[PDB]
């Protein structure tokens, strides 16, 4: 992605970001989902009552096409963040209907970044 | 949506409200019900469990949703109601266990839905604030609910102020390549909460 | 920001290439001839080619020096050709003395040259992809020679330094992530590789 | 509808000037992708070709309509691009052909979509003014684009502006008994032309 | 008054370290590379340990020489590398030619270069002494290079001096009566010695 | 009574907001002194701990009372002040282990107190915001101590702002008949916190 090539020619960068999901399915398919974002420093759920209690949204892509969510403020340098998915509820196909589907992650930036000092990249060619 | 105010008064009186989504429940062509006892099913989840299990004291209102997820191949219809001091009985030691009387946020599986477990008709369980679902109509449902009590300020660990019961009354039924299983999703929002 | 800009992007100094002129040995020649380019290294060919349209101007400053960082006081003389115009090709050809092609003298014990060259093309702008149908962008060439009258027998070695100023970039596309095989083509090998590092699962860290 | 203006500008300055439509392209299972270079995808067809060849010098707009019929029991996903100085490359005689270079009106199917066939990631190829489609939500996309050139007045029969590349991301899939093979087609309508 | 500032408390230059590039006998290399700091003398630890947080600008003075204070005219180069960024390795190794690692190029007879750094730091001040869980305050690295093909055989020594301006203090704290032992760390040894000088008694005077 | 406000500024930003009173230490003829971190002394009690072992940065200011019980026929004099950055050096494998550098809310004895265990004169800790208690003048100090800072919200459980010590400059001597031990008693109320 155009954020992921453009902050290995700096050093320090800090702000926050922007993902966006996609769902690629038949018209007649229906089903819900759980998103989730760990904060920086913690471990990640080992189940999803756990993931319940943070920071979430629901996603019932048989009456959404696509959901996003966006990250609070994050700030590296030179122990950051996961986010998960999990089930909630399974996929319902009416017959004579495919029961494979796909989705993209659209990741992006957000207006409040900043990168402040220059150096050469690493990763040649 | 068509959203009904039980008795038609509310309540009136960030961290601990919010959404509470519950276990999913999956419905198959044979079935009875469940059940869920309201002033407990969160006395082990969240922030609302530790204060309420801590503090003598409780009074708060409810609202309650359920989602249903189907397709247009599939037939049924279901009933949703709120009763005020479920009382469950047991048939012929005169004295149910533990399990029964205090289920966890999951719910019991009913075991005689003609008579409602209590010996009541069913026939006659639309005077209590209920709704329906129909599977060709729409797939959801609200119900909000006030602190009705006797005495004010009573206890958390030891009293059940009301329940809520799902039935399916007609069948679920379908064609060969279906799911064989339509899930049901149950929400909650504590509304005017005090300790 | 101001750090966050194309005008700083660009907005350094930076080698080029170096140029050797050889008096000794098998070889005894005075002179020596460069085509000055912008994309002879990989860096400033990637850092250059995440747009389409370009125009600015240019600054040439030269270090030169001997193979013991001894700095004699022997006469040196740069000259500049145009584009479309014949180069020298010997130690005292007749094209060293033309009011045409803009030279400049300077010993070599003395603080390094430096020049300015405006921005020579006949459209109006640089394009490093065409579609339409020995560097493409053509702008002129940089012929060195020492001032004598026979052989000196030492060898010099001369750097090159260019400062670009006054960007101005058009239109914007993604940058490369398959090895460079040739100088202006885009031909790549037929081992595709992936864009991104490998994981054991979609569901694992560390 | 949803129309996207190519770096929000217009080009802005009967016979000439229709719709003209394309072959269509049928889609499989298994299929790479499609592109034309447009500044001579006209260059033999209708009264627009015989003034291009004539004529020294051209400058224009154009307006590019695709259209893609389906059913609901099909699933997929393409992505329509178009790219300024679109240059193709070569694998390892450093040289592509003449065909891959100018096809006809027809186009030609990418070798290698994963690079673009010219080394290019295809997952940064989305600052160009693109646009999507999804079988489930629609099956149109409009696109505008204007007369980008370093030099004004250029030529039509020695020159290519810009290319249009269209990619499937997501496999088309179906079930038994369904057609296999969607079409899609493509028009074009010249704008603000001149010679 | 005036000559009881703080401004005026630190604003001198002097001596910081002494480096020199070897290229002759069993050593036989071009470069040297030196970590900058601030506190590598205890007089000027005990100056800069009055206070906890600071923050100001540094000015920076090369003077080098050979070994019998002569000055011929062989060229020299001075690189400055940013915090988190590699170090050469070898006399002629890639990272001498990078645009973005700044460097100055002077011969050996000519006045003294002298230049400037900014105050570098992810904070709002430096700190001496951080209560929480190769210098501490990293600020950056100086390369020394001789450009020269092979060997020369003459050793190379350079001193280096630092100017400080526009000094900021803030909290104060005593002074130190213990011997320094090791560098980063306050430890101290076993024998406590006592801060004043002996008496024969408490009612005796000279 | 005679309060100091260290450095003449205040932090200037119920249930966390209370009195905490420490274990009291005993006073012997014979006694060194004792030192407390302060970010972490409260980071193992009360709701103060949760919160502050929960979220990653932080930032308060405090407020500390000294309290000391003796009688008219006892004799002794203390010095309580506070050490911005106060780090703790080992005396000769040049690494103090984990218990002197983070000692709990019962704080550490000292073992050097001529060098203040730092190499520090302890005749020029008069400049930090001290305070004198004489056991024939009073048997009260009372301290408030903004939240200094090099970088703003700053971590809790790596980072250590302050420290509190207590020294007793004279020692403390009695007449038979008389308790051996006078106690000490320290107090903390956490002022304009933020997580």
């Amino acid at each position: 992605t155009m954020v992921g090539q453009i902050c290995r020619y700096y050093t320090q960068w800090s702000g926050s970001l922007k993902v966006t999901f996609m769902f690629t399915g038949s018209f007649m398919a229906t089903g819900k989902m759980l998103i989730a974002y760990t904060p920086p420093g913690s471990a990640q759920p080992a189940t999803r009552e756990a993931a319940m209690l943070g920071t979430h949204i629901v996603w019932d892509f048989g009456l959404q096409s696509s959901v996003t969510l966006v990250i609070p403020w994050i700030s590296n340098t030179h122990a950051t963040g996961i986010v998960t998915i999990w089930y909630q509820t399974n996929f319902v196909v009416p017959p004579d209907t495919p029961t494979e589907a796909n989705i993209i992650a659209l990741g992006a930036a957000q207006k409040n970044f900043t990168l402040k000092l220059c150096k050469d990249t690493d990763e040649i060619q | 949506a068509n959203i009904v105010l039980s008795y038609g008064e509310w309540p009136e009186y960030v961290s601990v409200n919010r959404f509470y989504t519950l276990s999913t429940k999956s419905w198959k062509t044979e079935s009875t019900g469940w059940y869920w006892k309201f002033p407990d099913v969160l006395n082990d989840t969240g922030v609302f469990g530790q204060n309420a299990q801590f503090h003598y004291l409780y009074r708060s209102g409810f609202c309650m949703h359920v989602q249903c997820n189907a397709s247009k191949f599939h037939q049924g219809a279901l009933l949703v109601a709120a009763i005020p001091e479920f009382v469950v009985a047991a048939s012929s030691g005169l004295y149910p266990d533990f399990a029964h009387t205090n289920p966890g946020k999951n719910g019991q599986e009913f075991r005689d839905p003609y008579v409602l477990d209590a010996g009541i008709p069913l026939s006659q369980a639309l005077v209590f604030p209920h709704q329906w679902i129909n599977l060709r109509t729409n797939n959801c449902a609200t119900i909000i609910m006030p602190y009705v009590n006797a005495l004010p300020f009573d206890s958390a660990l030891n009293h059940s102020n009301f329940g809520l019961v799902v039935i399916p009354i007609s069948p679920l039924k379908y064609c060969n390549g279906a799911t064989t299983e339509v899930p049901i999703t149950l929400t909650i929002a504590p509304l005017n909460s005090e300790f | 920001v101001n750090e966050a800009s194309v005008e700083h992007f660009y907005s350094r100094a930076g080698l080029v290439g170096v140029v050797e002129v050889k008096d000794s040995g098998t070889s005894l020649d005075g002179y020596t001839v460069w085509p000055i380019d912008v994309m002879g290294f990989v860096q400033q060919r990637r850092k250059l080619e995440l747009s389409t349209y370009m125009r600015f101007d240019a600054e040439f400053t030269f270090v030169s020096n001997l193979n013991d960082s001894t700095t004699p006081g022997m006469l040196l003389q740069y000259m500049y050709v145009p584009p479309g115009a014949p180069k020298p090709d010997s130690r005292k050809s007749y094209q060293w003395q033309t009011a045409t092609n803009p030279s400049v003298f300077a010993k070599l014990s003395d603080p390094p040259p430096q020049v300015s060259v405006p921005f020579m093309s006949p459209a109006t702008a640089y394009q490093w992809f065409y579609d339409g149908y020995c560097p493409n962008n053509m702008m002129g060439h940089f012929a060195i020679r020492t001032v004598s009258e026979s052989t000196t027998g030492k060898n010099v070695h001369v750097r090159v330094y260019m400062r670009i100023k006054h960007v101005r970039a058009w239109v914007p596309r993604p940058l490369r992530s398959q090895a460079y095989m040739v100088k202006n083509y885009p031909t790549y090998s037929q081992t595709i590789t992936n864009t991104a590092t490998d994981r054991a699962s979609i569901t694992t860290t560390d």
